[PDB]
């Protein structure tokens, strides 16, 4: 029996059709009639030195304020942003690091990267000091990204084209998020974490609950992998970074992407992408060193922060929204604001 | 006779597709305004000035 | 394949006679010792207590997880620490680094891209072999607190009257780290001791080449 | 085959180093052919290698297998030869190979340098077929390590360290012995042949010692005591073969079905 | 032992008096725009290796003095003396009390 083998373009086709009705008045044609706002460059604020090796990956918190970051020699340094002084420094068992993450509320912290573990810090000992607390192990890829949605649950992104929902406590998980055909590089969760979106080595994005994780939306389209994306803070749209010189927005309902970058001077990938508190001002980074900020709704570059010696690796946004960081392998971070 | 991989991929097929996708106008209806009621509310509109900024520069004038 | 094994439990174990014994016997330590063979022996547990957790704790910040392996980076960066202010050992030099990177990493094809390293594995059977293993196995011989090893290690390879001062060196810093860490303070006088009979060591052998002949004894102490 | 071997110019010749001893040795050597003339090895011997005339050489023809002699006597055996080949600058001619009384010779060798000074000229002529490493001795005019530890199941010798010198000899062969003993026997009556320094006339003094063997060591001292230019031998009683059988038929010189040892 | 600190800071001072050596740092000026004797000395490797056997045989010369020297005192002759008399009248001791006659 192979009438599923002959099943499988009828039903893709009918959605494939689907998405193709749906387009009657585009982004373009009804962001003309908008404020244009024309263009904004930023300029240097506050430096971070202290880590000799290029820095790999950082997150912000909920205060802006401490920022977690995973460096090539394994040292993981938090940064309090004010005096951008040394507080708390932490060594790691491996010279290859990637993953870091922040708490939602500054409780604890985990590392990852080719690892193949996923370990977990408690910042919140009663020693005085930062050991280890918790470990987790399974993801047989290596380790690409892990967000923190509480201090019981957490979710990661592992290059074994599968994902997990790990138990904390017990060091199970529960759903085990197959489908993808590709390494599954980065993640994005809603504000109200229900459901959320992947990205992998196959050109394309899946839904996924936060509780079940059925296989609910894909969005294909790009040529190359998934490498990083991020949520618009309505939860139902999503942008999609990869390395073939082109980045694509797309939504929950419509099932198709939203809208393009017309820009052909970005002639590399983009290393990471970060929206706006709003989804208006769109942030990247590229295998270039340069920093072309960009417009979400008017489909413009933002500006250029040319201000790296290496190639700019992470990305990050302020949550009250005035500064953002860059980190670059250069061994540095700057503040933009 | 091998149709267990092939049993994987008609069943999200007939799921996948149990949604209504709105018109790409709908779409534009839709973030329009919610951007505009948060382009006042995010500075990365309205760039305030070194008041609320927490990352001003310190003068120390004695 | 035995008389390998053999050599590393007899190296484990601070079994001086053993090791004698085996390289009379035919075992050679180029063919033996290489990169897994010495960061195995630098994070064996057997054998005389050893001040070389403490230091790896003060260098790389004072915090450290306590399950954890020490690597050859870890040893050239103590050792860089010990010795002074410019010197620069050979592990911690972007060479070794390179080729240490080919230890574990390139386990995934594609995060070779994502580590972006700026960098030839050359059919040497591993390329893994140290070219005089003496130095090193003198240099672990010392940093363990193992004197009868490291008395029989330095008879042996080249550059005897620089190791002998190297090892002076290291034994002299490591006393006074250990006294300043508030130890039982018998440590603090073995290691003196050892850096004393090293000196000793070193002067004799100068003494010696100076009665033998004037010319190459002033060229070794300067080349 | 008829010997159809192609004549090519050599490409085997320096100094190599002994890994995995336990004395760090030094040795030069080269690769002649079988039917090298005597005068140019001689002229080898002497002016690249900065060696002088010798007062005095001694051959070690002995049995090629692995007997282990009893204590008391191999100690007294080698302690001799070592003094008697150390007081005169001599030339040892050994075979050269980890085999036979040449192992013998070499623990001999290592009994003497751990304790003493000097140097002995322990020459060795050895077939080129018969080293365990056939390849990596290739290098010319550079050190080449070499590994000292055998393993028997690849049905081949070994060199022994704690020589000096070795004088290697090729038919095309591999394998098999017998494409040095006529190059030795020419070197040692040409070496017989030459003046030693003093103005009397006298050459250079031969002797051989025999310890143990089989029937072809009959056959070499018969060819020894034959010569127009006749030299000794010595026999050592505690070997326990045909040398020691030579050394009972020594006894009561003028029953020979005794003999029979089967 | 201080006087090869004297010897190494005066070699890497300028060389003008300290009333003429402001001339000197003018001139270093210039040099910021754009030791084979006196501290080490650089060798081929005919040399290096010949300075190796050097003092390999240096090494080995000195433990066989050592050792040659130790087994050649009053108190270690007499030490191998009285073992060996002891193992020796034990044995005789045996002998004698074995007689067969």
């Amino acid at each position: 029996l192979d009438q599923l083998r002959q099943e499988a373009e009828q039903l893709k086709n009918q959605i494939r059709d689907a998405r193709k009705a749906c387009a009657d008045a585009t982004l373009s044609q009804i962001t003309n009639n908008i404020d244009p706002v024309g263009r904004i460059q930023m300029r240097t604020r506050r430096t971070l030195r202290g880590h000799l090796a290029k820095i790999y990956a950082m997150h912000w918190g909920t205060d802006s304020r401490l920022l977690v970051s995973a460096s090539q020699d394994g040292k993981l340094i938090i940064w309090d942003s004010y005096t951008t002084n040394k507080v708390h420094a932490i060594p790691l068992r491996s010279s290859w690091v990637m993953t870091c993450a922040y708490a939602p509320s500054g409780n604890y912290v985990a590392c990852g990267g080719l690892d193949n573990i996923c370990s977990i810090y408690n910042l919140k000992t009663r020693e005085g000091n930062v050991r280890v607390s918790r470990e987790l192990a399974g993801h047989t890829g290596y380790l690409s990204c892990c967000r923190f949605l509480d201090d019981n649950q957490i979710v990661t992104s592992s290059g074994d084209t599968t994902c997990a929902l790990w138990d904390i406590e017990t060091g199970q998980q529960t759903t085990t998020f197959t489908g993808h055909t590709g390494d599954v590089m980065s993640l994005s969760l809603a504000p109200d974490t229900r459901l959320f979106v992947s990205g992998a080595c196959d050109a394309s994005a899946k839904l996924w609950d936060v509780r079940e994780g059925m296989c609910r939306q894909t969005f294909t389209g790009h040529e190359s992998d998934i490498n990083a994306i991020c949520f618009f803070p309505n939860g139902n749209a999503f942008a999609t970074g990869s390395d073939d010189a082109t980045c694509r927005l797309f939504d929950l309902r419509a099932d198709q992407e939203l809208m393009t970058y017309s820009h052909d001077n970005i002639i590399c990938g983009i290393t990471s992408v970060s929206f706006s508190k709003s989804g208006r001002l769109l942030l990247a980074g590229y295998d270039d060193f340069n920093c072309n900020v960009w417009d979400a709704l008017k489909a413009d570059r933002a500006g250029v922060l040319a201000g790296h010696d290496n190639r700019v690796s992470c990305l990050g946004v302020t949550d009250d929204g005035m500064a953002v960081a860059t980190g670059s392998w250069d061994s540095f971070l700057k503040i933009w604001n | 006779a091998s149709i267990a991989q092939a049993r994987k991929l008609v069943e999200q097929l007939k799921m996948e597709a149990n949604i209504d996708r709105i018109k790409v106008s709908k779409a534009a209806a839709d973030l329009m305004a919610y951007c505009e009621a948060h382009a006042k509310e995010d500075p990365l509109l309205t760039p305030v000035p070194a008041s609320e900024n927490p990352f001003r520069e310190k003068k120390f004038f004695s | 394949g035995s008389l390998e094994q053999a050599m590393l439990d007899a190296l484990v174990l601070d079994r001086v006679d053993f090791v004698k014994l085996l390289i009379e016997n035919g075992v050679s330590m180029h063919r033996f010792l290489t990169i897994s063979r010495l960061e195995e022996l630098y994070n064996t547990r057997h054998g005389p207590s050893n001040t070389l957790y403490h230091l790896v704790r003060d260098v790389k910040k004072g915090n450290l997880p306590p399950d954890y392996r020490i690597s050859l980076i870890d040893i050239g960066l103590v050792i860089e620490y010990l010795m002074g202010g410019a010197y620069r050992c050979n592990y911690t030099r972007k060479r070794f680094r390179t080729l240490y990177h080919n230890l574990f990493g390139p386990k995934r094809p594609k995060a070779l891209k994502l580590l972006g390293m700026e960098d030839i594995d050359l059919d040497d059977p591993e390329i893994n072999h140290f070219p005089f293993p003496f130095h090193e196995l003198m240099v672990w011989a010392v940093l363990m607190k193992r004197q009868k090893m490291a008395l029989f290690f330095w008879q042996h390879g080249e550059e005897a009257m620089a190791k002998a001062l190297v090892a002076c060196k290291l034994c002299k810093a490591m006393a006074h780290e250990a006294s300043e860490n508030d130890m039982v303070d018998d440590i603090s006088q073995e290691l003196n001791h050892n850096s004393r009979d090293f000196g000793q060591l070193a002067v004799e052998l100068l003494d010696q080449s100076y009665k033998q002949d004037e010319q190459l004894a002033m060229k070794l102490l300067t080349y | 085959i008829s010997k159809h071997t192609q004549l090519s110019p050599t490409d085997a010749f320096g100094t190599i180093e002994f890994q995995g001893g336990g004395h760090s040795n030094k040795a030069m050597y080269v690769r002649v052919s079988f039917d090298t003339k005597p005068d140019l090895l001689l002229h080898l011997m002497t002016k690249e290698w900065q060696l002088e005339l010798p007062k005095l050489l001694i051959s070690v023809h002995g049995g090629l297998q692995n007997f282990e002699l009893q204590p008391k006597l191999k100690q007294v055996f080698g302690k001799g030869l070592i003094k008697a080949a150390m007081t005169t600058g001599a030339w040892i001619f050994t075979g050269g190979v980890n085999t036979g009384v040449i192992r013998h010779v070499g623990d001999a060798l290592k009994d003497h340098a751990s304790k003493s000074r000097g140097k002995i000229c322990t020459i060795g002529i050895a077939p080129w077929g018969i080293v365990e490493n056939q390849e990596d001795l290739i290098g010319r005019d550079v050190v080449r390590p070499y590994q000292t530890m055998s393993n028997p199941m690849s049905k081949l010798t070994v060199l022994n360290s704690m020589h000096s010198h070795f004088i290697l000899a090729d038919n095309g062969t591999t394998g098999k012995y017998g494409a040095e003993v006529k190059l030795r026997r020419q070197l040692e009556k040409h070496i017989s042949l030459q003046k030693i320094n003093t103005r009397i006339g006298q050459g250079v003094p031969v002797v051989a010692l025999i310890v143990e063997g089989g029937p072809n060591v009959i056959s070499i001292v018969l060819e020894y005591l034959r010569d127009t230019p006749p030299v000794p031998v010595v026999v050592c009683d505690g070997s326990g073969r045909a040398s020691d059988i030579l050394a009972f038929g020594h006894k009561y010189s003028e029953v020979t079905i005794q003999k029979t040892f089967t | 032992f201080q006087r090869y600190q004297l010897i190494m800071t005066f070699h890497e001072r300028p060389v003008l008096p300290p009333p003429l050596i402001i001339f000197s740092h003018m001139t270093m000026i210039f040099q910021h725009v754009c030791r084979d004797y006196g501290l080490k000395l650089f060798i081929t490797d005919d040399e290096l290796k010949k300075v190796h056997d050097f003092e390999e045989q240096c090494i080995e010369e000195y433990f066989r003095e050592k050792d040659d020297r130790f087994n050649s005192s009053n108190d270690e002759r007499i030490r191998v003396t009285s073992e060996r008399v002891e193992n020796m009248s034990m044995r005789l001791e045996e002998v004698n009390e074995r007689e067969h006659s």
